[PDB]
């Protein structure tokens, strides 16, 4: 089992980008939000 | 004036009163008195809230019975100790935490005489863990509101660290009320005495768990773990198909062998240990 | 020069030591 | 014999490097995938 | 002459008057860009934040048009902006003796005696400001007004100017009355007692007063008190490597977490720019292990304080933690790329720092826009070409309506950090020789806590160094040499402002030359000039000039 685990770990790589959400849809959600507050 | 940095010091013991009477009575908006002694311009640190009992039927914060709080003001004066007498607390239940027209009406009857009485909300649904849904307020000048000019010149970036709600930002918050950034006031004297004292078993361990049915138990799993090991010989074999996205959304109306089999090989796992050490430490400990 | 070699060589292994440790405290504290 | 004492330090010290600096870049991204599950 | 010579070499004031002959002679500035932050006029943080940005940008250069091209805007905002108004005239009349009490005669609290005591209250703080690590009639002139005075309005003012003109000098006299100031058992006596309790006694450590410090910070029911002490007791010991350890123990043993993140502090400044094993242990541990979240901060902001001698490690170790779960390790992993790298204009860290301004908390928005602007002073498009990317971006941040005060508040700080001094002045936590600048040490550790306190980062005029080469021949006398250089000439790039209503590499060059620390080896030697320094010409600074 410990074997399993140890020689397992190595395909984890190329784990690249894990974007939140956004930018743009971040300040659009911003100005969204903008305009429930203005409503 | 104020830097919007005010740094409120409560307690650990009002919390607890505020829970238990907001929570008592919950469904209608129940309220009380704050006891504490005002500390400088900036801080105020209350020590103690007593309740007060309600008017009649009606969800409402309808009045206050000075004959009451004298009363009780007082009682304490030659039992206790003395303090002072600052805020004042009502409760939303279920709804997070605002002022209302009513609860800045009796606000505004309290700032009266003393400018810095504290208007607090106590919210006993919404809370799990680490939250509790206070955010004591108080009232900003609606003449400056006229004015047009921004109050509370802030000095320190200390206030701006909690962002409001939606819900508070569409009733007065600001507009009539403000956020106060507060925490809480411990020490080893209570953190040792409730720690130790929760949760703690007596001479549980030290028995056999009901020594017929351990191992009748430990047959009552492994019976249909044989079958969910079926299971398991059955959803391996359509891999090396469909892509396992689809091996994520077309298994939410059946069960999977893989999650439900681990599950009891921990299950089984723990119920065994346990009992098998806690069967042979008695072995030497009884003679 | 060539006695850099092994002293810029062990100083990552004074830098190497820590990491594994570091990540070590981490597989716990996400879990709690 | 500085071929055979100085030298023979070069070809050493990246025996440890060729693994330690592996089991980092494993357990690197080890820690990588469950922050992301975090935030 | 060798009687003059200690008077000549110690007191030092041909550095001093010498550096501000260049800030008056090289000024370079833009009132466009104060035109630019003007539209943003309403209640808010924005008019400290103009008139802290004025005089982040014009230090020692005693230029005085942009505060007095109005007087309603300067005085609308009260109580502190005053304070704050008063606090910023020093900076810009820093190091000159003469233009001190002569401008600042307005500003006496028994001239005009106005409805704000902090206009007139916030004076001896500039005072301070001027002279810093210059005692003279400053100290016991700071020191007579404090034995008489108001509450703690004049005295915040007069305590910490007069702590900071006493910096590290161990004066039984100022000992004085920072314990009557100590002692006061008061909450607005904590910064203005605790700070320059350990500014006097920097690098000292009297374990005595270190007793009185932490046994006085255990009874008391107030913050500031515990907070002032809280960076005094880490100031008053200043790189020891192991005469601290005991007591990061026992500060870090404590319930306290603010006592935990002072032995934090302490531990940061027990060894400065020092790569030892031993504090990076428990020093990352409790980086770790902690639950509160000021101590992780100043935790995660001890690693460039203490590895600041090697700007290529720390973006190995801090980039691993600026997508940590919360914004306040986020947010001081963002600081100390900005105290380890913020001379050099690292890509690595700017390629860190680029989408930290992404994430959805005002404040590691805000940091990540000072450390953005740390990381790229007195750099020209060539030594990194995110220079221009930027400056375009805190325009596109400072001008939305729909942006946080605090969001901004990095923008509107990044534009004085930016344009310092006509792009004249650097900081310099680091010395040619390797000693570490003391001074600017304290001054970026002190300009951390601008959380508590806004003009406790206005201690910041102490970073601002120049870079600017000076021929000398006799004790006075200017020489007359024009060198010139050799490689690549747009490095020599300007602001250029815009003001919208065949290559030369032979610059020749005054006596008072701004040039880039990257520049000093590209420069060439005077050859054919009547002068030829006898001095290897390596360091900026002054020399011999000789004249053959
Ligand atoms: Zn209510």
């Amino acid at each position: 089992h410990n074997m399993s685990v140890k020689a397992m770990r190595f395909p984890p790589k190329s784990y690249n980008k894990d974007l939140e959400s956004a930018e743009e849809r971040r300040e659009r959600e911003q100005q969204d939000l903008e305009f429930a507050k203005e409503m | 004036a104020v830097d919007t940095a005010e740094q409120v010091y409560i307690s650990s013991l009002a919390l607890l009163k505020m829970l238990k009477h907001g929570r008592a009575g919950v469904p209608m908006e129940v309220m009380g008195l704050m006891l504490g002694e005002f500390v400088d311009d900036y801080t105020v640190r209350v020590i103690d809230v007593f309740a007060m009992p309600q008017s009649g039927t009606g969800v409402s914060v309808e009045a206050v019975d000075p004959v009451f709080q004298a009363k009780m003001l007082d009682m304490l004066k030659q039992t206790g100790r003395p303090e002072m007498v600052v805020g004042w607390y009502h409760s939303h239940p279920g709804f997070g935490c605002w002022l209302s027209g009513v609860d800045i009406n009796t606000q505004q009857s309290f700032e009266a005489l003393s400018e810095r009485a504290v208007a607090v909300v106590v919210d006993p649904i919404q809370s799990v863990k680490g939250k509790v849904v206070i955010d004591a307020f108080r009232l900003i000048n609606a003449n400056m509101m006229v004015l047009g000019h921004e109050p509370r010149q802030t000095t320190s970036n200390l206030g701006h660290l909690n962002k409001p709600s939606i819900q508070a930002l569409i009733h007065g918050l600001n507009r009539h009320y403000y956020s106060i950034t507060i925490n809480y006031r411990k020490n080893e004297l209570e953190q040792k005495m409730l720690l130790n004292l929760h949760k703690k078993s007596w001479m549980e361990g030290l028995t056999l768990q009901d020594y017929s049915e351990h191992c009748k138990h430990n047959e009552s799993v492994v019976k249909e773990m044989l079958e969910l090991a079926k299971n398991y010989n059955k959803a391996v074999e359509e891999e090396d198909k469909m892509t396992p996205e689809q091996l994520a959304i077309k298994n939410v109306g059946k069960q999977d062998p893989k999650r439900h089999l681990e599950e009891h090989v921990d299950v089984l796992m723990t119920s065994n240990i346990v009992q098998c050490l806690a069967a042979m430490l008695d072995t030497v400990v009884f003679k | 020069d060539l006695y850099s070699r092994y002293k810029k060589l062990q100083q990552e292994l004074e830098f190497l030591e820590v990491q594994e440790e570091y990540i070590k405290d981490e597989q716990k504290n996400l879990k709690k | 014999g500085l071929r055979q004492y100085y030298l023979s330090k070069i070809e050493e010290l990246q025996l440890i490097v060729n693994d330690k600096s592996q089991n980092l870049r494993r357990l690197q991204a080890q820690r990588n995938e469950l922050n992301a599950k975090v935030r | 002459d060798q009687t003059l010579k200690m008077i000549k070499i110690l007191s030092g004031e041909m550095a001093i008057e010498l550096h501000l002959q260049f800030l008056i002679r090289n000024n370079n500035t833009d009132l466009m860009i104060l035109k630019n932050t003007k539209d943003a006029v309403r209640n808010s943080v924005c008019h400290t934040a103009t008139v802290i940005a004025n005089s982040f940008m014009h230090c020692g250069t005693t230029s005085d048009q942009f505060l007095r091209d109005n007087l309603e805007w300067l005085a609308r905002a009260t109580n502190w902006a005053k304070f704050t108004a008063t606090a910023s005239l020093g900076v810009i009349h820093k190091g000159h003796e003469k233009e001190a009490l002569q401008l600042m005669a307005t500003y006496l609290p028994k001239d005009t005696s106005p409805g704000s005591a902090y206009q007139e209250g916030g004076g001896l703080y500039a005072l301070g400001l001027i002279h810093a690590n210059h005692g003279g009639d400053i100290i016991d002139y700071l020191l007579n007004q404090l034995k008489n005075a108001s509450n703690d309005i004049v005295r915040h003012g007069g305590s910490l100017g007069l702590g900071l003109a006493a910096m590290g000098t161990a004066r039984q006299d100022v000992y004085d009355l920072l314990k009557t100031n100590l002692y006061q058992d008061d909450a607005v006596t904590g910064e203005a007692a605790g700070l320059a309790l350990g500014l006097v006694m920097l690098g000292s450590k009297n374990a005595q007063a270190i007793e009185d410090m932490v046994g006085y910070a255990q009874e008391t029911q107030h913050e500031k008190i515990l907070r002032g002490l809280a960076v005094g007791i880490a100031l008053v010991m200043y790189g020891r490597m192991e005469e601290a350890d005991a007591l990061i123990e026992s500060l870090c043993r404590d319930k306290d977490p603010i006592l935990r993140r002072s032995g934090m502090y302490t531990v940061a400044m027990a060894y400065c720019g020092s790569g030892n094993n031993k504090a990076i242990r428990r020093l990352l541990h409790v980086a770790v292990s902690d639950v509160n979240d000021d101590v992780r901060r100043a935790a995660v902001e001890s690693l460039g304080f203490i590895l600041f001698r090697t700007p290529e490690q720390c973006p190995s170790v801090v980039s691993l933690l600026s997508e940590s779960y919360n914004p306040h390790v986020r947010y001081g992993a963002a600081m100390a790329l900005g105290i380890c790298c913020a001379g050099t204009g690292n890509k690595e860290a700017i390629n860190l720092l680029e989408p930290m301004t992404n994430d959805p908390v005002n404040y590691v928005r805000q940091g990540a826009l000072i450390a953005s602007a740390l990381i790229m002073i007195q750099q020209t498009e060539i030594t990194c070409p995110k220079v221009n990317q930027f400056r375009q971006l805190y325009s596109k941040v400072i001008n939305d309506k729909h942006d946080d005060v605090m969001a901004k508040f990095g923008a509107i700080l990044a534009q004085g950090i930016l344009d310092a001094g006509g792009h004249n002045v650097t900081i310099s936590l680091q010395s040619r020789t390797g000693h570490t600048h003391m001074p600017s040490v304290v001054g970026v550790l002190v300009f951390t806590q601008f959380w508590f306190w806004f003009p406790l980062s206005h201690f910041l005029s102490l970073a601002y160094t120049p870079t600017c080469v000076i021929g000398l021949n006799k004790d006075l006398k200017m020489p007359k040499v024009q060198y010139k250089s050799n490689c690549k000439p747009s490095t020599f790039a300007y602001p250029a402002p815009l003001e919208v209503p065949p290559e030369p590499n032979f610059q020749l060059l005054d006596n008072p030359a701004r040039v880039m620390p990257a520049q000093l080896k590209v420069l060439t030697m005077p050859e054919t000039c009547r002068y030829q320094p006898f001095k290897p010409l390596s360091i900026g600074g002054i020399i011999i000039l000789k004249d053959t």
